[PDB]
DNA sequence: AAAAAAAAAAAAAAAAAAAAAAAAAA
DNA sequence: TTTTTTTTTTTTTTTTTTTTTTTTTT
């Protein structure tokens, strides 16, 4: 930007000469930060996830990922947002029914309760697929 | 906590403080602590010792009154173990403030 | 534990955890007879299982 | 049926930050 | 006796290079 406004009082050559050298090295080594940040859309936003209370709307706990945790937290809310991810993905995303609905977990509940276990399928069922286990005889 | 000298077991629901015991019990030995091994699989490690002495619980959220932490101020923790042979026993023992 | 050949260990417990997560029960059952056939002390956790 | 351009994943390396222990001074 | 200063070692992050496979054209 600081640029652009110097060739406005230019009206200046080196002007013309710095912008578009600025311009032709963004467009070299796309693999680095800077390019990603000037010219892809996606790379102008950040992303939290918050938990809110049913009743209400209060904000509990923050978080930007899944440190610190225990065992079975970590497992519960990947296997979570990922199924919701899955579900927003597929066909209605552009709204309608999905067209092609399943999904496979592998060792499933290898580190979990059976309490977080019997809310990883309420959920799974809520969200309207269908699924095959592979488990060992645990 | 006893342990009965032919082999014992711990066991109970998830989120309970059960690593939180054996990490308690790992430190006083290495030279460099990793805490919470297991969990990932063996690979990284999550916490440190001032958010033990502190008891943090979650990351909480914003404001300012930081009421996702336990204790405040002045503090006194220690820690101690025992072991038994024949007769004479020792005891390995930390204290922090 | 014994650098030596003098045997005769003077620290002699071990600790696990989140022990036969991935395994069946002869896995179990085999590890757990290995661990004891040098003569260890050990320590087992588990989520109730 | 054979030769050339393109893309995704693996690996080594350089730069930066942080925490603990010994030496020195009021 | 108490405090400050300095050094040393360990960890993380970002960059670049290298290799293999796939698709296309002659
Ligand atoms: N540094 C920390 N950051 C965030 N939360 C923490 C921290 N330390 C302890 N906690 C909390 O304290 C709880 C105690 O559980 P943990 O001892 O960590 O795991 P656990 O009870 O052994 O369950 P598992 O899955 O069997 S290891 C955790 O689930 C966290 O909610
Ligand atoms: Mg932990």
């Amino acid at each position: 930007q600081h640029a652009q406004r110097q060739l406005n009082s230019a009206r200046h050559y080196k002007a013309l000469q710095a912008l578009v050298g600025l311009l032709k090295d963004a467009c070299e080594h796309s693999r680095n930060q800077g390019a990603k940040a000037l010219l892809d859309p996606r790379f102008r936003l950040e992303f939290a996830v918050s938990v809110i209370d049913r009743e209400g709307n209060n904000l509990i706990e923050t978080r930007t990922g899944s440190q610190g945790g225990s065992g079975g937290e970590k497992e519960i809310i990947a296997s979570y947002v990922l199924t919701a991810s899955l579900s927003y993905a597929l066909c209605p995303d552009g709204s309608s029914r999905p067209l092609f609905g399943t999904i496979v977990l592998d060792q499933a509940f290898s580190r979990s309760s059976h309490a977080v276990a019997g809310r990883i399928i309420a959920a799974l069922r809520e969200f309207g697929l269908h699924a095959v286990f592979i488990t060992p005889n645990k | 906590a006893e342990i009965d000298p032919s082999g014992t077991a711990v066991i109970g629901p998830t989120g309970s403080g059960k690593t939180t015991l054996v990490d308690a019990l790992m430190t006083l030995l290495c030279a460099n602590p990793r805490y919470n091994l297991a969990s990932t699989g063996g690979h990284e490690s999550d916490r440190d010792l001032v958010s033990y002495v502190r008891g943090v619980t979650g990351p909480g959220d914003g404001g300012v009154e930081q009421s996702h932490i336990a204790r405040q101020g002045k503090t006194v923790t220690a820690i101690a173990a025992t072991l038994e042979r024949d007769g004479a026993q020792v005891r390995l023992g930390a204290v922090l403030w």
